[PDB]
């Protein structure tokens, strides 16, 4: 009942959570690395490693690792994220341990062949120009540049074109050498999982894995913790139809004693579409006056993204290049923060904003491979797993009063950056909102 | 069975109870109720959408603005859905708020109130619905293959309402819809880590006193045709590149057919997708669809295997999108495919394809399964249609007893048109597509050519 716990010599943790009455599993390896452990010419390589190490390893070629897993039916997958890197599979309870031995080959064991590397360049290239048509991926990757100005954290995961094609087989197997140390590393693992078993097979296939020679358990500081910078970056663009804005103030890390908190105040924000309406039965005022004479916007949408030693809080809003002014739509954001720092709302509204964090954190862990997921993630960025039930408690004792004390801590002379992507001329300063917000 | 810790009872109205599963962190349950577009007919044509879109509104016993604030403080993880044989309300939700759930799907399974303006909103709403719809060949093709599949009969009774049928739709048919099918004996309250025992409890407390309206039974079986027809070219946008589209089916089986495991295994074989397929291995790329097909042919945009399967019916077939130019060649490609999976001495069925088409089969079967939802979800609808839930062992032991020749003797029996349903259908092809009709050519002479289908009875 519950997650069991293991580390194995090398430092690696293998974490677990049995599911009753199923015979298929999620295994998965998460690394404390990801972008962030790149530099400015280092910039992109974790995410060129992740579609590199499915093109053949030491003891598999290419066509050998899919014809294996198709053959079983598993399924094998990952993903790069400015914190970590992450292979998993899913499978038959048979063939776990056939998992756990293709995860850590292609982890580790990764031919990288100086063709495959050039024939892929091309690969990301194509990718990094769909990404450009997402605006808004593109204003939130400018925010973290400004916000996190020069700084690892500020770095985008695809890196710039110019490092794409500069990337070489050093660059690629230095990064592995540096970042692929046990005590950074999780393997987790749900449904029909055995724990010891899996323990074995950890260290069958993972043991040969280098420890780090200054080992530092997985939730503990990095090294200077991220600082939030302000600023302000208007990219303008007159052809655009709508116009993208994201206004952000330092959040809250994963760990953070506050971290539920700052959901909730999110939640009690919430979103907003000029077609759909707020996804709630009762607006807030914010939505009721973004749809009023008119529409000041086509959307916005609260958002709150969390690291280990940092994170960003804040608003996404979306308008219509021709039809709106900004500053309209803005005002009425800033407004809304003011009225739960000035302790105006009601516990109707505080107890439907925790319903609904509750559901998004819990009814959300259905199968074994989200469970995986939220086993993974935490365990590898905090160093434990609070369970269903403690997250539940951390939520259900949240008051109106966390909230509005919380708010006045965040919201309340503290710096903003901000980024706009469109027609930049009605969008406000960052001096602007600091004022009216503080105000 | 045994290890799913499945019970099963009625309550005196006929109501029967089902729950499954242990304890977890959550549970889920919902109503299902035997009905759906295809129990329609011509006189009741829309009433299962608006009624599932009228779904937790206002009920005798709450307001409306109270039943949607309490769903919401539950944890807003409910629906309701109905497609051509079903109509549910599910949800999942704490442990501790079974009951109030149970008690708000009871009240709108019951008690709708169902006022005018709530049912002009539905309505207004419908035709915008309906008029978005049309622009998605996704769900316009599928509909076009069932209409012709049935001759516009039960299954192939418009899923998608005509949209100048939805303002006629009035309290009364409603009401009379209602009055047919919402009743006790054609419903199953279903839990999963609820125990039984406390499920009968609450099902008695709030859906005990319920009784029949003893309506006049007029369900139908489905009697497979077979036809064709086509609908003029999509319009032809920005940078989005023109395609044409066709399905060809024969009628399949009915979802508790001895063969079904067979059926399902030959669509895995087959399997296909888009010509583009993002993601990692375990997606199919080595199914015959990808093989035979979008590694040879990229005029070939799409091509991919389907299976409807229903209680007294199916639908097997080849679906297949390309540019226009290669129109005259999908008939024939298609053609092909079928042929080659039990006519072709040479490219006959392998254990290796076979193998794989089976653990792929098993796979996304037990995975989809580790979802409460969609556990209940099947539990329920397997209740509702045989009143029984067949245990995952006995389903799993049935796939791995497969060998190369049952999938090749279904396989010739689908495509030969020699499917013998309760509604005994024709063993004539079901031709459906989307671009100039000319295009295609003669499909009925390619496929004879083929020997596909069955021209004598
Ligand atoms: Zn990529």
């Amino acid at each position: 009942p519950g997650t069991r716990t293991s580390k194995l010599p090398n430092g690696l943790t293998i974490a677990t959570e049995y599911i009753p009455n199923t015979s298929s599993a999620t295994v998965g390896i998460f690394v404390d690395a990801g972008s962030r452990a790149e530099n400015v010419k280092n910039n992109g390589t974790a995410h060129f490693l992740q579609h590199l190490a499915f093109k053949g390893t030491q003891n598999r070629p290419q066509q050998g690792i899919e014809l294996e897993i198709e053959n079983i039916g598993s399924h094998l997958n990952a993903y790069t994220s400015r914190e970590n890197t992450v292979y998993y599979a899913k499978s038959l309870q048979e063939d776990i341990p056939k998992a756990v031995d293709i995860l850590s080959d292609i982890l580790t064991k990764s031919v990288l062949d100086n063709s495959a590397i050039e024939r892929e360049r091309d690969v990301i290239i194509r990718e990094s120009e769909e990404v450009d048509k997402m605006y808004d991926e593109v204003v939130f990757d400018h925010l973290h540049e400004i916000t996190y100005k020069d700084q690892p954290l500020g770095r985008t995961i695809l890196g710039p074109i110019k490092n794409i094609k500069s990337i070489t087989r050093t660059d690629l197997k230095d990064y592995i050498t540096k970042n692929y140390k046990g005590d950074r590393m999780v393997l987790a693992g749900a449904g029909a999982v055995d724990h010891e078993k899996l323990v074995q097979y950890a260290q069958k296939y993972f043991g040969h894995v280098p420890k780090s020679e200054s080992p530092v358990p997985l939730g503990s500081p990095r090294g200077p913790l991220p600082v939030f910078c302000r600023g302000e970056r208007f990219i303008k663009e007159n052809t655009l139809p709508t116009t993208h804005i994201a206004i952000a103030l330092e959040g809250v890390s994963w760990s953070a004693p506050d971290y539920f908190v700052a959901l909730a105040t999110q939640a009690i924000v919430g979103n907003w579409d000029r077609a759909i309406g707020t996804g709630t039965n009762s607006p807030s005022p914010l939505a009721v006056a973004a749809s009023q004479n008119g529409s000041l916007a086509n959307s916005y949408m609260s958002f709150s993204t969390s690291y280990a030693d940092s994170g960003l809080w804040g608003m996404y809003i979306v308008t219509d290049s021709n039809e709106h002014n900004v500053r309209l739509i803005v005002n009425e954001i800033l407004k809304e923060w003011k009225r739960i720092k000035s302790g105006k709302i009601s516990d109707a509204e505080v107890n439907r904003a925790k319903a609904q964090l509750k559901a998004a954190l819990l009814l959300s862990l259905d199968g074994s491979t989200a469970i995986v997921e939220d086993i993974g993630r935490q365990v590898v960025t905090t160093g434990k797993r609070l369970s269903p039930e403690e997250v539940f408690e951390q939520v259900d004792k949240i008051t109106k009063d966390d909230i509005i004390m919380w708010a006045n801590y965040r919201l309340q002379n503290k710096p903003v950056s901000m980024v706009a992507l469109g027609n930049t001329s009605t969008v406000p300063n960052v001096s602007y909102i600091e004022e009216k917000l503080n105000q | 069975a045994r290890t799913d810790n499945f019970k099963l009872s009625s309550l005196a109205n006929g109501l029967k109870v089902a729950t499954s599963n242990t304890p977890g962190h959550f549970s889920a349950l919902g109503l299902y109720i035997d009905a759906g577009s295809r129990f329609e007919g011509r006189n009741l044509k829309g009433c299962t959408h608006i009624l599932d879109r009228l779904a937790f509104k206002s009920t005798e016993h709450v307001e409306g603005r109270a039943m949607a604030e309490t769903l919401e403080l539950l944890g807003g993880n409910y629906q309701c859905t109905s497609s051509r044989e079903n109509l549910m309300y599910q949800a999942s939700v704490f442990n501790q708020d079974v009951g109030k759930m149970l008690q708000l799907m009871s009240e709108t399974v019951r008690f709708p109130k169902i006022t005018e303006q709530e049912l002009q909103e539905q309505k207004l709403s419908a035709e915008y619905e309906i008029d978005e719809v049309w622009m998605k060949p996704e769900l316009v093709l599928p509909e076009l293959l069932h209409t012709a599949a049935y001759s516009g009969e039960t299954l192939g009774s418009p899923l998608i309402c005509p949209r100048g049928l939805i303002p006629s739709i009035s309290k009364y048919y409603l009401l009379d819809y209602r009055n047919k099918f919402y009743t006790p004996e054609n419903t199953v309250a279903a839990f999963v880590g609820v125990p039984h025992e406390k499920a009968l409890e609450l099902t008695g407390k709030y859906l005990g006193d319920w009784q029949s309206t003893h309506p006049p039974i007029t369900k139908k079986v489905a009697q497979y045709t077979g036809g064709e027809s086509c609908i003029p070219p999509a319009p032809v946008f920005g940078n989005l590149p023109e395609l044409f589209h066709i399905q060809i089916g024969f009628e399949g089986l009915p979802i508790d057919h001895p063969d079904i495991y067979a059926l399902a295994t030959l669509q895995t074989l087959l399997g296909g997708g888009g010509s583009f397929s993002a993601g990692g291995p375990g997606k199919g790329m080595y199914s015959r669809l990808y093989t035979h097909v979008l590694n040879q042919y990229y005029f070939v945009e799409n091509c991919v295997a389907f299976n409807h399967s229903y209680s007294d019916s199916g639908i097997f077939g080849i679906s297949l999108s390309c540019i226009p130019q290669a129109a005259p060649q999908a008939v024939e490609v298609i053609a092909q495919q079928m042929y080659n999976t039990f006519a072709n001495k040479d490219l006959r069925l392998t254990e290796d394809e076979v193998s794989r088409a089976k653990n792929q089969l098993k796979s996304s079967l037990l995975m989809n399964l580790e979802s409460k939802l969609v556990e209940l979800e099947d539990m329920g609808r397997q209740v509702l249609m045989h009143g029984r839930k067949i245990p995952v062992n006995e389903m799993i032991s049935k796939i791995e007893d497969l060998k190369p020749d049952d999938i090749s003797r279904v396989a010739e029996m689908i495509f030969t048109g020699n499917v013998n349903n309760a509604g005994n259908g024709k063993g004539r092809a079901t031709v459906v597509m989307q671009g100039d009709r000319g295009s295609f050519g003669d499909v009925e002479n390619v496929l004879k050519a083929y020997g596909l289908g069955n021209s004598s009875s």
